[PDB]
């Protein structure tokens, strides 16, 4: 055949793989965690755009510390061999490296492991996404105006490090609200960091808190891409 | 406007 480049991952599998998404909306009371009204708005937004993407979504509703982690070893030893890449998405509270279960917290670090590219041979050398709608800390933008065991991860952060994300009641988050609509928009179009970098031009431009609370108020975002993918991301082929 |  003729010249071959290796520029972008290989999408054209028998199947795109899984977009796992965990909503966490009610908590148990004794965390003292709110209720994270607008999630479902997100949870649901998801799964109709992955859908299209072509992954097969399993849509996963209040889970605890435990159930998460037994999730993702589960999901990490089934055979994803004729799947392309795999997609997890994590919506509920965060600290930085952190997501809450509904009962207590789980380290993000926890959950990747499982799918390392000597713990997951399956996936090895396939995109493994990890998108995080969860706060990563508690400050506020006020605004102005062999190959590696880590390697092939993406992680799509909803805030920069040590931030609080946004959600709104009514309408979601706004880092997944963008995420949605900058994916069928230009996932037929574009590759995958170029639209993450729309979704956070959308974040930072088209949206500021409104709140009664003077700290809470007039507060801006800016999401957080954070790559160890080695090659370009298409979800088309062909 | 809710902050996770
Ligand atoms: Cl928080």
């Amino acid at each position: 055949s003729g010249i071959s480049l290796d520029n972008s991952y290989k999408m054209d599998y028998p199947e795109m793989g899984l977009c796992i998404i965990i909503n966490n909306k009610n908590f148990h009371k004794s965390t003292g965690m709110t209720s994270r009204s607008g999630t479902d708005v997100d949870a649901a937004n998801l799964r109709e755009t992955f859908r299209n993407l072509k992954y097969e979504v399993r849509n996963k509703n209040d889970l605890t510390r435990e159930e998460i982690v037994e999730l993702m070893r589960d999901v990490s030893k089934e055979d994803h061999s004729k799947r392309s890449s795999f997609v997890c998405v994590l919506l509920s509270h965060g600290e930085e490296g952190i997501i809450f279960g509904t009962n207590g917290p789980v380290d993000l670090k926890k959950i990747t492991n499982f799918f390392r590219g000597d713990r997951c041979r399956s996936l090895t050398g396939k995109p493994k996404l990890f998108i995080i709608q969860a706060c990563r800390g508690t400050e506020l933008d006020s605004g102005i105006e062999k190959i590696p065991v880590e390697a092939d991860f993406l992680y799509a952060y909803s805030t920069a490090p040590g931030y609080y994300s946004w959600r709104n009641s009514k309408d979601g988050s706004w880092f997944i609200q963008s995420l949605c609509a900058m994916l069928k928009q230009y996932a037929d179009k574009l590759e995958f960091m170029h639209i993450l970098t729309r979704v956070n031009r959308k974040v930072a431009t088209a949206f500021e808190s409104f709140s009664f609370d003077a700290t809470f108020h007039a507060k801006k975002q800016i999401p957080c891409i954070v790559s160890m993918l080695t090659k370009e991301l298409y979800f088309y082929h062909h | 406007d809710e902050v996770d």
